[PDB]
């Protein structure tokens, strides 16, 4: 806005089973 | 390669100093009341 | 640890490590430690801040190095990820690497 | 000061190919000094010191 | 005051990584349409009048 | 601090022989004034004109941390169950662990708390009115796990 | 946490540091330049770097 | 040379020293047990060990 | 046990423990047991009683406690049995519980 | 562990780990005689073996 | 290019023969002072 | 290798090396060896047996440690290879545990 | 930085010989009681 | 007795040791 | 972390008009 900071392309995600980090691409 | 070689005396050298002037230097107040005691 | 001793050998029997997590470590002061286990510590003379109870520790500072071994043979930081490739060390007095 | 090596003499286990897993091997060694010394002369060295 | 620099050495760390996932990650980085791309944060033209 | 092996003017004065505050602080106690005006002589300078020269003391304080290390290959732990907790279901059969340490010398007895850090299930059920049961089990560590 | 699978098992240092390929001392500033490798199959980040 | 089968692939070591689990000392004889272990995918000779 | 020492710590290597049955203990003297190790042992100077051989026992009432574990995280006698359950206490001085 | 009062002289701890020590004795023919020990807790050390 | 290199590498190696002569000194305060 | 030098670095730069074998090493003297690139040569001053154009080596046990290493930071038999890991020594003084 | 190394390392010798002083006053009078 | 005469000979020993590798730095720097 | 996966259903709050209510097991 006001001085720049948009940037990311992430949101974040951890498949079932637990919460089980990286599903290492789809 | 000789300037990282350097600066590696002058910090070795302020160590030293600590044990061998707190080793040394109040050593020589421990002649002041003990001289034939362990 | 005893009296003005140097380093402690801590050895762990033969035991299975499925689902182990990482390891945390203090020092304490044996007097300022009572012992649990016991209905009365008869020789418990302190009543100050208690390190091991209160989790008001103050001796992480003490530490210049801990190592791992697995197997008797294995250093497990020793898959070469460290600059001192074999152990930890917490303190260095007497740099010339700048490490 | 020495330092040696010593190998296994042991028919069953000095040839095999261990497989995976964990294992007790153990050992013992004589400090008997006729018994792994020798001599020119077969001198007793128990009482040569 | 007086200063002088005796040794200056560039440090770095690296995530250690598997090596199958980081030239995954490689392939798509060395595209074209894959460019990294950053702002200043001020984004600024200076200029200083008396 | 002074440097006391390149400082050629070094003389070890003991608390006794220190002064300053002379005739205005009592004599090593926290009684009335004594002495007279006089020159100090206890700290070196270290700054301003006629500085002495010096070493560099260094050190930290951490208190109320205990050091912890991972147990992950990345020393980063991306989920509770660890990575290499994961690696001991099919590369583990047991296996000794000799931890050495190194620590400062105490002039009196200390203790070394080591903390191995598990799972420690606790679970509970009522099957019905007035019954609970319970079964407790920890994994790396456990009891139980030489009597029944 | 993933199964190992998003990092290496062929061993590499984490902390690397570069020692200087060439060095200037001047009366007013000084230059120092470095070569900053990366090997293969390894992820280098700049933020990491000092 | 086979460009397959006989590479080292993963870190592993090819030596390996394991200090006594328990000895004991006798004036006529030494004792030293040893746990000798052999991780998975790794097969060991007994005429390399001494 | 070294002398004037409270502690005494044995620790046995990992094993198979089939077909075990219990232990005994008792405390002997250096200066009453002969070395066995040797047929001769020249710092035997006793020629009184010897309680290895001849089974004369004298000296069971020092011990205080005795506490067993395996692994170090299973306490054997634990799973609730003693009123104290994770250590065996041959005696104690200084009860309150009438123990 | 073991907690013991002090004591001025040096001492020892004798701990018994009781187990089987049966012997099978076989005599198959005229001044023949063959003996097989079996001690199954200790067989690994512990037990000079 | 040696020279150089070896010179101040054998005054990082001559503090290291002051460096066990505090351990000489040390033994005025003695080590690991704990009893049985 | 200057006189009283106790190192030798040695930069190659970057190149494909497909097809690639070891590497051999072994010390000669500069009064002992002539250039061979030049047909002139009237500071060889030697005569006795060359140990360039004859395998007649006798300096192979003034080496200590060679470090191998590719793009200045991959330590190359550093997949722990070695007992230890980072670089081959050829010779030590201090057994440091029977090595 | 060269002339760090050359007048740091002549002032470290002033007392490496007092200490030899030291000990010729405390453990040598050890071995001739005071 | 031993162990005064491995401080106070080492301690003369290194006085030599340091003070003509003192002077090869000056001269050194020179060059 | 120290340990807390020690957490909740992963569900969300019920759909509703008018805000709040309470369904129960339905």
């Amino acid at each position: 806005d006001i001085n720049f900071s948009s940037l990311a392309p992430r949101h974040g995600t951890r498949p079932f089973m637990g919460t089980w980090s990286d599903i290492g691409t789809s | 390669l000789n300037e990282e070689k350097l600066l590696l005396l002058m910090a070795q050298l302020e160590a030293l100093t600590q044990r061998l002037g707190e080793l040394t230097q109040q050593v020589a107040q421990l002649q002041e009341q003990t001289r034939a005691a362990v | 640890i005893p009296a003005n001793a140097t380093n402690v050998p801590i050895s762990i029997p033969s035991r299975n490590w499925a689902a182990f997590r990482g390891w945390s470590f203090t020092r304490l002061k044996t007097k300022e430690t009572p012992s649990l286990g016991s209905g009365f510590d008869p020789y418990f003379v302190y009543s100050g801040s208690i390190p091991y109870l209160d989790g008001t520790f103050y001796l992480n500072h003490t530490f210049k190095k801990v190592s791992i071994t697995f197997d008797s043979s294995v250093s497990w930081p020793g898959n070469d990820r460290l600059l001192t490739p074999n152990e930890f060390e917490i303190k260095r007095t007497v740099d010339g690497e700048g490490y | 000061p020495f330092h040696i090596q010593v190998p296994q003499k042991f028919f069953a286990i000095k040839s095999l190919l261990l497989l995976p897993g964990s294992y007790t091997y153990e050992w013992n060694f004589r400090k008997d000094v006729n018994m792994i010394l020798q001599s020119s002369l077969g001198n007793d060295l128990r009482t040569d010191g | 005051a007086s200063i002088s620099f005796t040794s200056i050495n560039l440090y770095a760390t690296f995530f250690p990584m598997a090596h199958n996932t980081a030239s995954t990650l490689e392939a798509m980085l060395r595209n074209d349409t894959n460019d990294q791309s950053f702002n200043d944060y001020l984004s600024a033209a200076n200029m200083l009048y008396p | 601090v002074v440097d006391e092996v390149n400082y050629k003017d070094y003389q070890a004065v003991t608390l006794a022989y220190q002064h300053n505050n002379s005739g205005f602080v009592g004599y090593l106690a926290p009684t009335m004034r004594q002495g007279q005006p006089y020159p100090a002589n206890y700290p070196y300078p270290l700054i301003g004109k006629s500085a002495v020269t010096s070493v560099t003391q260094k050190k930290f304080l951490c208190d109320r941390v205990m050091w912890r290390i991972p147990f992950s290959s990345n020393f980063m732990s991306m989920g509770a169950l660890t990575d290499l907790g994961q690696n001991m279901l099919y590369a583990n059969s047991a296996h000794a662990l000799d931890m050495n340490f190194e620590v400062d010398p105490m002039d009196e007895s200390t203790l070394l708390y080591v903390v191995f850090e598990v799972f420690d299930v606790v679970r509970v059920h009522q099957p019905h009115r007035g019954v609970i049961e319970a079964v407790y089990l920890r994994t790396p560590f456990s009891a139980g796990n030489a009597t029944t | 946490a993933p199964t190992h699978d998003v990092t290496t098992d062929r061993s590499q240092r984490l902390t690397l540091r570069f020692v200087p390929v060439d060095r200037e001392d001047n009366t007013y500033s000084y230059k120092v330049r470095y070569t900053l490798a990366v090997g293969d199959n390894r992820v280098l980040d700049m933020a990491s770097t000092y």
